[PDB]
């Protein structure tokens, strides 16, 4: 539970947080449900926080007859839509709520229907970021960003990742099936080691900008 | 090139800090007693 | 026999509260930082 180790320095940050601060463009949505998903919805994702959304419907209006309120201006995404809404971030605007009994267990999983805030643009941002292939890939300051959408294909999506996984490829290599985040770039350089299906080693989390 | 975070990420409070207890509860009743109110009352014994 | 209740029957109280916080919280620590100690500082310029 507390610290088991001691590392010679801090770490720079923690996946859905913000580093670096400049021009920036965030957004709220409603979590929906990848059930709700009127297609297959393949991709599967618990609402990680270090997860790119996308845009599902509105929810605006209220009522259930002809007049409808129009109360707010509301958006109503999902973990993996095509549409990109924004990276899902800053887990210090929610509540814990424990998992299984526990109410103080750790979580970095947002209950479907509740509120976030959905980051469209940011000077940095730390997100977990995934393999596209089964081999060792090194990130450096000119390297791209494309996250896996909800109806990524079983052949495309050989090694399993998750609903919003954020990936990380480099110029004219992008996994296939995967789509990308225009102008988004990882700033700080790492080495992710080969991975397979079964193992899925944990990308370590990045500085990225985004737009 | 990240410092491996010693902590698990999770979402800081627990809900049990961010929730306000309304003043009081709620009794549950039961019918009326209104026979004073049928043949009024008097003491006696 | 018994006249059903309204609420549902369960432990009363929630583990929510008769829980105690202990004041103040650990924090995570890195490697001693120990160059104040072999050579000093000294605050100048």
């Amino acid at each position: 539970m507390f610290q088991k180790q001691v590392y010679r320095q801090y770490t720079p940050g923690f996946p859905g947080d913000l580093i670096e601060d400049g021009p920036k463009r965030a957004r709220p949505g409603r979590i929906m449900s990848l059930s709700a998903v009127n297609p297959a919805a393949t991709a599967t994702g618990p609402n990680r926080i270090s997860r790119a959304f996308g845009y599902a419907g509105d929810v605006s209006a209220l009522g259930e007859g002809q007049p409808k309120t129009i109360a707010a201006r509301a958006s109503e995404v999902v973990i993996g839509g095509a549409n990109f809404f924004g990276v899902l971030g800053h887990p210090k605007h929610y509540a814990l709520f424990g998992s299984a009994g526990d109410s103080l267990a750790p979580s970095y999983d947002l209950p479907d229907g509740a509120e976030g805030e959905f980051f469209d643009m940011a000077t940095g941002l730390v997100v977990e970021i995934f393999n596209g292939a089964a081999t060792a890939l090194d990130l450096d300051y000119g390297d791209l960003v494309a996250y896996v959408p909800n109806n990524l294909p079983t052949a495309d999506n050989a090694l399993g990742l998750p609903a919003g996984a954020l990936v990380g490829f480099k110029a004219g290599s992008m996994p296939t099936g995967l789509v990308q985040i225009p102008n988004a770039r990882i700033v700080n350089a790492i080495s992710l080691p080969a991975q397979s299906a079964g193992n899925l080693v944990a990308g370590v989390t990045i500085v990225q900008l985004t737009q | 090139n990240f410092t491996a975070p010693v902590t698990t990420p999770s979402i800081p409070t627990p809900i049990q800090f961010l929730q306000t207890w309304l003043p009081g509860f709620v009794k549950v009743m039961t019918a009326a007693r209104k026979i004073d109110e049928i043949i009024g009352i008097d003491t006696v014994g």
